[PDB]
């Protein structure tokens, strides 16, 4: 199954964060879809799921903050955080859950199986009886079987995630450099060459090369807050110092968050 | 902000077995069916264990989760490079509906090969230059373990500020990587006379230069 989650990447502070996912082989009406997010350096928080017909079920501690709908129409459901702050900046995962109670049948402490029970006690089954003892005033002490509740719970699949970050700041695209190699930046049979991603925002930015035709010997890093409040972060792939006239290299950035993308050709620098 | 106790860290040696604990109470792992998950940085977490010991489509016989009453335990044996990540269990609280996390177990895995750092320093682009702006990109990969220190000289001198660097992250071969930045304007870098990246790593201080009359 595909669980796409869609949304701002961005949430002005004290405002509503509004998410949906868009699930892709599976009806939507069964299988519970559930929101579990993680701020940095935290651990992963349960929010939410609606189950069959659209039993919503929350965090004790952040039901009032939160909302959750769905529409088996267009095979969505929707998540909602009120009056958001930078503790809610985190990544937002679709998850399908698997929600169940299991059912087993009992008798009480003190009680056997047995088949005395008359049938007006009502215990639905001639195997639903119990007896303890014979009591020295009431006589036979007769009882139904008592059902106890399994909760089994657990994540089948896990969407991607979406990351969300909570800012007044404004989206900004990043300006993609190229880091070229150099006569003397070699390392014999190969060569180290980039692109720098500066001054972006908000976070995250993927890069590719050569639309993933390209996968060896690549690394994009993690990025860098830098005090004008922008993110810059490096991408390096390592190729042949020999093919570095021949064969094209290009970066592909993609800043979902402003909806751009970048193609920069890296060329080798004549020095 | 409740959420089941595990251990911070754990450790062991490659091949050897490692146990990671769940304790909660008895409304969560002591009604049974607790599960685990791995979180691998720059990757969904992906689930392991559900049901206390069903392991999940795909998963290894080597993880394994158990439980005795109200602690649950998931065991991985002959560990390798790519089992470094974050663990967390998970359980059911008095409600099928309603979940609760554990505090997360960070797995670090001993006995790899270590390898010195691979340095590369790129002086400003002109593309970047034409925006009157001037970043050195001080690119560093391959080695283990992952702490370095790194420090920028200008002229033979200490940088006092501009510098930005990244906590090590690990690259797709198990080796880390970690990257440096000095920020400056068009004019410092043409006023220099060279600028020096230098990364420290397990007894080496490996330094690369720049300086813009190459250019």
């Amino acid at each position: 199954v595909q669980l796409r989650e869609s949304g701002p990447s961005l949430v002005k502070p004290s405002q509503t964060l509004s998410l949906t996912c868009t699930v892709s082989g599976f009806s939507l009406n069964d299988k519970a879809v559930g929101w579990v997010r993680q701020a940095p350096g935290r651990a992963l928080e349960w929010l939410g799921s609606v189950s069959t017909g659209g039993s919503t079920t929350y965090n004790p501690g952040l039901k009032p903050r939160l909302s959750i709908t769905k529409d088996n129409s267009k095979s969505q459901i929707s998540l909602t955080v009120t009056s958001v702050t930078t503790e809610d900046s985190a990544t937002y995962y679709c998850t399908t859950v698997h929600q169940t109670t299991k059912t087993t049948k009992e008798c009480p402490e003190g009680y056997n199986w047995d088949d005395g029970c008359g049938s007006e006690l009502g215990c639905g089954g001639a195997d639903c009886c119990c007896w303890g003892g014979v009591d020295e005033y009431a006589g036979d002490l007769y009882s139904c079987c008592s059902v106890a509740h399994t909760y089994e719970w657990y994540v089948d699949a896990w969407g991607q995630g979406l990351l969300v970050t909570v800012s007044s700041a404004s989206t900004k695209g990043p300006s993609v450099f190229p880091l070229a190699p150099s006569s003397k930046s070699t390392s014999g049979g190969t060569a180290a060459l980039g692109c720098l991603v500066k001054d972006y925002f908000p976070e995250p930015v993927t890069v590719s090369w050569n639309s993933g035709a390209l996968t060896s010997g690549v690394h994009t890093f993690p990025a860098v807050l830098q005090s004008s409040g922008l993110y810059s972060l490096s991408s390096v792939v390592t190729v042949p110092s020999s093919s570095l006239g021949t064969q094209t290299y290009i970066c592909n950035v993609n800043h979902k968050p402003s909806n751009t993308k970048v193609d920069k050709k890296v060329e080798p620098k004549s020095c | 902000q409740a959420v089941l106790n595990q251990p911070s860290s754990v450790s062991g040696s490659l091949g050897q077995r490692v146990s990671i604990t769940c304790s909660g109470s008895s409304s969560n792992v002591g009604n049974g069916y607790v599960s685990w998950y791995q979180l691998i940085p720059g990757s969904a977490p992906r689930t392991l264990i559900y049901g206390d010991t069903s392991r999940a489509s795909g998963v290894p016989d080597r993880f394994s989760g158990s439980r005795s009453g109200n602690t649950a335990t998931l065991t991985i044996s002959s560990l390798q490079a790519e089992d470094e990540a974050d663990y967390f269990c998970a359980s059911a609280e008095d409600s099928s509906s309603n979940a609760v996390f554990g505090s997360g177990t960070t797995l670090t895995v001993l006995g790899q090969p270590k390898a010195a750092p691979s340095v590369t320093l790129f002086p400003p682009s002109s593309e970047e230059l034409q925006a009157n702006k001037a970043t050195l990109v001080c690119l560093i990969s391959d080695f283990y373990p992952g702490a370095v220190t790194v420090a920028w000289k200008a002229d033979s001198s200490p940088v006092k500020a501009g510098v930005e660097t990244t906590t090590p992250s690990k690259q797709s071969n198990n080796k880390y990587a970690a990257s440096s930045y000095l920020s400056l304007t068009p004019e410092q870098w043409k006023s220099h006379r060279s600028y020096s990246c230098q990364v420290t790593h397990e007894g080496s201080t490996v330094e690369k230069t720049v300086a813009p009359t190459e250019c």
